[PDB]
RNA sequence: AUCGAGAG
DNA sequence: ACTCTCGATG
């Protein structure tokens, strides 16, 4: 939500209420610079 | 890239926002800020033990940085701290604070209505913090009289950067009030246990951002920190020495002013705190506000390498999924290819 | 020549159709300080000056300028100026390089004093641009 | 090196530590002379 | 050979506009970065990079190319490695490398430390928030 | 800036041969020949002179891109007739016609005034 | 540029050689024809600089070549430049054998008229 | 009678170099006589740099109203003369 | 600037025809069309090349440097 | 536009003095009920009183401006159906030149004041290089 | 970049001259003519991401 | 507009709005574009010389003071009354390196 | 940093 | 409340 319109005040009221960020949002992983759960990253690859 | 670390590489899964407790602020800090003087001290290219300490981060392309070394390319920012002569208001919380003082009477520190009330049972039933606080604030700000401590709760209104009372509230007073709200009352209005408390909204001591936040080519944030420090030392000077009544209050409101405008400069208050060049100065709030802000301008979209741009033209002899790329651009942009037995010859030719 | 593009006769282009001259001026000036500290116009050597430019200075003369007629290209140095801020490496570089993407020939060099008595220079470089694929008409 | 005036036909050779102005003129506008090392042109 | 349709043919006053390709053409493969955000500088004359705008990001999301989006936002631009305390989850960590001395004054942490890869602009954001009395605590577990 | 040299329109590059004969894999007894540093001036003429030979089934030239001075000529002949001989006969016919045209124009010019 | 477009004598051009073929350094007398141009403002009036002012310098050794074509009535030829009172133009031209496919300055002809079947009896054109 | 047309060009004025320089010079000159009043009450030494640097500044930056960023005339009152074409 | 040496379109030499054009204009008091016709400029591309041209060098020669 | 000019601005005081000395009543001596059909006179947005028989005054002022006694830049507006008279000497007014059509032609109808003789004099001044635009304006 | 077709993966054909040459029938999704229009081009830096471009 | 500003407006600005209590201001005199060099010599400035040397094409204001003085320099619009190029002929402009 | 002009 | 390209002035 801070990545749109009211940026700073959102961070303020989020810091006041001590909110928990799931980090499964797109723009959140964009900010963190991680591979977002989008299409290709909507799963995990392992070895059997 | 950078270098090898013994620590395991992990991924940020959760982000727990919260407030900065002055205790944790001064515990985290690695340098106290006593001198407003930036770097040069009596014709000396160094750093005085005040602002911009070499402990916060060296700035001369050296090989040392607060004993941790690692130059200035690897080492991030090491936060400092500055203690204010008197507690001041955090601007971005001015509203919220003013709301809390209306949900809890003065001196005591208790909610006006409990489970004894009919509507308060319904208001406290909501699990959502914001909705609960919004539901309680509307059903608690009408209460004038009052657990005991029966006192006529004053009508509080906003004025500049202070608060008044009708039967002028001090910041130290409101600090003392929020310090006594305890834990059980925090859950009833959104706040958290160890992360965010109303006794941390007001600024006792404020953290000092390292040079990688306010570089020098001096930065506006450095000037504003110099203003805060100046107001602080001036206040302390007018406190420890001859202390008039109608003279130190102006200094308190001055420190309050500089601190409040250090973060947010676009306020309802017309004084926008200009600089020496006549510039309105760049506050931390302005650094983040889009579209040229940090979030929307450097995170949601940022300039990238391995890219090109040119005038386009049509070509009837190109396939649909093809793109004509000028030779110069082809020589400029590059692709990293690992040497394998399949392509070692071709790569050898390319090299 | 589809989608607002056009085909131009290359032969006529060779005969000077839509050719143009392009002049560009680079201006520099010697600074002055309260205690008589002055930047100088010269051709600094690698050992006598800090930083320096990645381009070559071999086209400069004794006065730190280019003689009009010399073809410049890439990141050549047009104006050589040094600011002094015994000790090795006694000067900082303040040279003016030719535009990284441009090239051409030094058309004319102007050396004049300022209103405050500051020696400053305007160097005009000239290039002939010929209508190429991508040019707007 | 040498320089030529702007609004009159002259041929000053005043190097550094001289600069402005001109010889029997009065104006400070000074242009620089053409190089001796000739440049070729592809007549195209 | 003759053409079937005849052609409208005659003199017409055309003017040469000043938008020429060699003044427009641009290409960069790793160049000079800015100082504040450590991102590619703005401008063709300064040999800078092109902004991978918000709309571009939206297009890459619509396509589903997540790894590409991550590449543009890390390896292509600013990619930084920071250390996080396993307690408060802030960048308080005094990571004395080459000695493995991962200190943390305020939590007394010397063994429970972490290392993450984030954009330098995100680090700047987090720091600016920390300088604004806000703690963007970063945990690495669900 | 990125424009190619002019002589690359008629001067052969490094290792580039004038003709490249390739066995056409489509139809049997066919061939595709790559002419380097040549344009329609030669292609159209040779192709048109190949269609005069009635022992030639297919004959067509094309310039895959105007940027580059080169063109491909595909030739298909009847069995028992090597296409190279068709190309050679076509060429010699062209040369003969041109020679006759030169002689004729000369004799016609020698009869003029002013 | 306009020097390049000047029509030079190319009669015995076939017994001249391409500079790219000759085993010399840069250019010589077997491949190139060098002609100088020295003009200076003399009179108060505008001093014109024509193509006749070009002077063959290199050794032609018999070959009819290099001489600038003058079909002008007055006998001046192509107007190259115009000089004022004290304006000087001194340069040296090196002429080489070239194909008009490389530059239109080597174009031996101008406009070639070409028309077949003036009655559209072949019907190659729908009027 | 219907409402007044607020887009009527007749009830609009164009201020050229004259009025602009008039306002600017009035401000700078009043500032000058103010400073001269100060030098007078302190007790021929008249700071002429005020008018000069003021005019030059306003003409160079295009920011009409000396060095005060509160000016709404920040939209470039004076611009660089476009000399790409005579018609331009 | 100065009269283009050769016509853009075809390639005919029209550099030697400027002064003669001016003479046919002012000395013989002809119109532009007939003057252009007498100079062997039949195609309208070369005809254009001379008719359309504006001799600017005469104004450039007005400077002393 | 090509011929548009901006009003330099002149002094309205002589026009005021001319008005008051040509049968114009002061505003402080105006009695509406005994003169309802009196055209009120405005100068630069200032009501200086009213005036009866406005036609004569208007033709007078017009004649003066066309002669030159009143600055040609000054605009004069006669509003009949609103019974108003607005004279503007304001600076910044964008104006444009126009041919004057007057039916003073005896042997004819409504014709232009400018004639081919004037044009001949203009072209004479052009070919010679004493009869310029100002001569037309005056 | 209004919709996803504003960014599409192409094959490179290195050519002379300083213009981005594209096919006519790709003009529509990009919504572009050639009256001075400029376009941008990004280059992948690993096998997986170029796989993303080519396969998606 | 500029000429109107110089010949009329300026005098109004100086006279009608300024008087100290005394030192009353008088007539305003506007010179031709000059330059006070670092050489100390004040001399006539021509537009070409002004553009070449990054100078300001301005004239000096002078006011008569009662109970003469230089109060500053006003930038002069080219081809105005206080400009050398107004009373200049074509040949003069060609000699002044200014395009006619 | 801000301002001004321009490109689709 | 889209990407660019320059120019100015602190
Ligand atoms: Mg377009
Ligand atoms: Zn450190
Ligand atoms: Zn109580
Ligand atoms: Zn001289
Ligand atoms: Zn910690
Ligand atoms: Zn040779
Ligand atoms: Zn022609």
């Amino acid at each position: 939500r801070c990545s749109f319109e009211e940026t700073v005040e959102i961070l303020f009221e989020a810091g006041a209420s001590a909110e928990l960020d799931d980090c499964r949002g797109v723009s959140e992983n964009v900010i963190l610079g991680q591979m977002a759960p989008i299409g290709t990253g909507a799963f995990d690859v392992m070895i059997d | 890239g950078q270098q090898y670390s013994s620590a395991p590489l992990r991924t940020v899964k959760e982000v727990q926002f919260g407030l900065f407790s002055p205790e944790e602020v001064r515990a985290i800090s690695v340098a106290k800020i006593r001198f407003p003087e930036t770097m040069d001290e009596t014709q000396t290219r160094a750093k005085i033990g005040g602002l911009n300490d070499p402990r916060l981060g060296s700035i001369d392309r050296n090989l040392k940085c607060q004993t941790c070394q690692e130059g200035m390319n690897e080492c991030p920012g090491h936060f400092g701290h500055i203690d204010l002569a008197k507690p001041v208001f955090h601007v971005g919380f001015i509203a919220k604070i003013k709301k809390v003082c209306e949900c809890v009477c003065m001196h005591c520190g208790k909610l006006l209505l409990d489970e004894h009330n009919e509507l308060m049972r319904q208001a406290l039933a909501i699990k959502d913090s914001k909705k609960r606080f919004a539901a309680i604030w509307t059903l608690c700000k009408t209460k004038m009289v009052c657990g005991g401590c029966g006192n006529t709760q004053p009508t509080i209104r906003k004025d500049g950067l202070k608060l008044v009372g009708s039967w002028v509230l001090s910041t130290e007073e409101i600090l003392n009030i929020f310090k006594h709200i305890s834990v059980k009352d925090f859950t009833s209005l959104g706040f958290n246990e160890v992360f965010s408390r109303p006794e941390w909204m007001i600024l006792t001591c404020l953290p000092v951002p390292p040079p990688p936040v306010r570089p020098s080519i001096e930065d506006d944030l450095t000037f504003k920190l110099a203003d805060i420090l100046k107001a602080n030392i001036s206040l302390e000077t007018l406190e420890h020495n001859g202390a008039p009544h109608h003279a130190i209050e102006e200094a308190e409101s001055l420190l309050q002013f500089h601190v409040a405008t250090y973060m947010d400069n676009d306020i309802a208050g017309q004084p926008q705190a200009l600089q020496k060049s006549g510039r309105p100065v760049k506050s931390i709030r302005a650094r983040l506000k889009g579209k040229e802000g940090r979030i929307r301008g450097n995170l949601m979209g940022k300039r990238v390498d391995f890219s090109a741009r040119t005038v386009i033209s049509g070509d009837p002899n190109l396939e649909l999924d093809q793109v004509g790329v000028p030779k110069s651009i082809a020589k400029t942009l590059t692709y990293p290819e690992v040497v394998t037995p399949y392509n070692i010859d071709r790569l050898t030719q390319l090299v | 020549n589809q989608e607002d593009s056009m085909i131009m006769n290359q032969s006529s282009i060779d005969r000077g159709l839509f050719r143009s001259l392009f002049f560009r001026s680079y201006m520099d000036q010697e600074k002055k300080y309260g205690m008589s500290i002055t930047e100088t116009f010269e051709k600094p050597q690698r050992t006598n000056t800090l930083r320096m430019k990645h381009g070559t200075y071999d086209k400069l003369d004794d006065d730190g300028l280019i003689a009009p007629g010399v073809r410049v290209s890439g990141e050549d140095v047009i104006i050589g100026k040094t600011t002094p801020i015994t000790a090795y490496h006694s000067k900082r570089d303040a040279s003016t390089p030719l535009r990284s993407t441009e090239n051409g020939i030094v058309d004319q060099v102007l050396v004049t004093t300022n209103q405050d008595g500051l020696k400053f220079v305007k160097v005009r470089v000239r290039t002939t641009k010929i209508p190429q694929i991508g040019d707007k008409f | 090196l040498k320089y030529i005036c702007a609004e009159c036909s002259s041929k000053l050779s005043l190097s550094r530590t001289d600069a402005v102005r001109c010889k029997d003129c009065g104006h400070r506008i000074l242009l620089k002379a053409r190089t001796k090392r000739l440049v070729q042109f592809e007549a195209r | 050979k003759k053409l079937m349709a005849q052609i409208f043919f005659g003199p017409t006053y055309y003017q040469r506009l000043r938008h020429m390709v060699d003044d427009k053409i641009h290409a960069r493969a790793r160049g000079p970065m800015q100082v504040l955000t450590r991102q590619p500088v703005e401008g063709r004359s300064r040999d800078g990079g092109l902004r991978f705008g918000e709309m571009e990001r939206d297009c890459m999301i619509a396509h589903g190319a997540a790894s590409f989006l991550k590449e543009r936002l890390m390896e292509a631009s600013d990619a930084f490695r920071v250390h996080i305390c396993g307690i408060c989850g802030l960048m308080t960590v005094i990571a004395k490398l080459n000695h493995n001395q991962f200190e943390c004054k305020g939590c007394d942490n010397k063994i429970d430390i972490y290392q993450i890869h984030i954009p330098y602009a995100a680090k700047l954001l987090f720091q600016e928030l920390m300088a604004m009395n806000i703690t963007p605590r970063l945990y690495t577990d669900r | 800036m990125n424009a190619p040299d002019r002589f690359e329109l008629f001067l052969l590059g490094e290792g580039e041969s004038k003709l490249k004969i390739d066995p056409d894999t489509k139809a049997p007894n066919a061939v595709v020949i790559t002419f380097e540093k040549e344009d329609h001036t030669l292609g159209n003429l040779i192709r048109a002179e190949l269609l005069n030979d009635r022992k030639v089934l297919f004959a067509a030239y094309k310039v895959e891109h105007p940027f580059f001075a080169r063109f491909k000529l595909r030739i298909q002949t009847t069995e028992g007739y090597d296409p190279k001989d068709a190309l050679k006969n076509a060429c010699n016919s062209i040369i003969n016609k041109l020679g006759a045209l030169k002689t004729n124009f000369e004799t016609e010019w020698n009869l003029q005034t002013l | 540029h306009r020097l390049g477009l000047i029509p030079l004598q190319s009669m015995d051009i076939e017994q001249l050689e391409y500079s790219r073929d000759c085993f010399c350094e840069d250019h010589c007398d077997k491949c190139s024809v060098v002609l100088t141009l020295q003009a200076f403002g003399e009179s108060e009036s505008t001093t014109n600089v024509y193509s006749k002012d070009l002077v063959i310098v290199s050794n032609l050794m018999g070959r009819n070549i290099g001489h600038p074509i003058i079909q002008d009535k007055e006998g001046n030829g192509v107007l190259i430049c115009k000089l004022r009172k004290g304006q000087e133009l001194k340069l040296t031209c090196v002429a080489k054998k070239g194909i008009a496919k490389e530059h239109a300055k080597w174009g031996p002809a101008a406009a070639i008229e070409f028309e077949y079947d003036p009655w559209n009896k072949l019907k190659h054109t729908d009027y | 009678k219907d409402q007044d047309d607020r887009d009527h060009f007749g009830k609009k004025r164009l201020d050229l170099a004259g009025p602009l320089l008039a306002q600017l010079f009035k401000t700078l000159f009043k500032k000058l006589t103010k400073d001269i009043f100060r030098y007078m009450q302190r007790t021929l030494a008249i700071n002429a740099k005020t008018i000069t640097s003021g005019l030059k500044y306003a003409l160079a930056t295009g920011n009409w109203g000396e060095q005060k960023k509160a000016m709404s005339s920040r939209a470039g009152v004076s611009q660089v003369l476009n000399r790409y074409t005579y018609s331009s | 600037m100065i009269v283009p040496v050769r016509c853009f379109s075809c390639g005919k030499v029209v550099g030697d025809k400027w002064e003669s054009y001016l003479n046919l204009l002012q000395e013989d008091e002809l119109d532009e069309g007939t003057a252009l016709s007498r100079l062997g400029l039949k195609r309208y591309c070369c005809r254009r090349m001379i008719l359309t041209h504006v001799d600017l060098i005469e104004k450039f020669l007005r400077y002393n440097p | 536009s090509l011929m548009s000019c901006i009003s330099v601005g002149t002094d309205p005081m002589p026009i005021i003095t001319f008005l008051s000395e040509w049968g114009m009543e002061p505003l402080e001596d105006y009695v509406p009920h005994q003169s309802p059909d009196a055209t009120r006179v405005f100068v630069n947005g200032v009501w200086h009183g009213v005036h009866r028989n406005p036609a004569r005054l208007m033709e007078t002022l017009r004649t003066l401006r066309r002669k030159g006694d009143i600055n040609p830049e000054v605009s004069m507006i006669r509003d009949i159906r609103e019974k108003e008279l607005k004279i503007f000497t304001d600076a910044g007014r964008v104006y444009r030149p126009l041919f004057i059509v007057e039916d003073d032609e005896s042997l004819g109808h409504k014709e232009l004041k400018v004639r081919k003789g004037h044009i001949a004099k203009l072209m004479a001044t052009e070919y010679q290089d004493e009869y310029t635009w100002s001569s037309l304006l005056n | 970049s209004l919709h996803k077709m504003s960014m599409m993966a192409h094959r490179v054909k290195v050519i002379p001259y300083s213009t981005f040459r594209l096919n006519l029938s790709v003009t529509s999704p990009y919504n572009a003519d050639f009256d001075g229009d400029e376009m941008n081009l990004h280059v992948p830096q690993s096998e997986e991401t170029r796989a993303e471009l080519s396969q998606l | 507009s500029f000429n109107q500003f110089v010949d009329y407006t300026l005098q109004d600005i100086i006279c009608e709005d300024s008087t100290l209590i005394e030192i009353s201001f008088g007539k305003i005199y506007v010179t031709k574009p000059m330059v006070n060099e670092s050489d100390g010599v004040t001399h006539a400035l021509y537009p070409q010389e002004a553009r070449l040397r990054n100078l300001t094409y301005s004239s000096g204001l002078f006011v008569d003071v009662k109970k003469k003085v230089f109060i500053g320099r006003l930038p002069i619009m080219l081809r105005s009354k206080n400009c050398y190029l107004s009373e200049a002929t074509e040949s003069d402009l060609y000699k002044l390196k200014e395009c006619p």
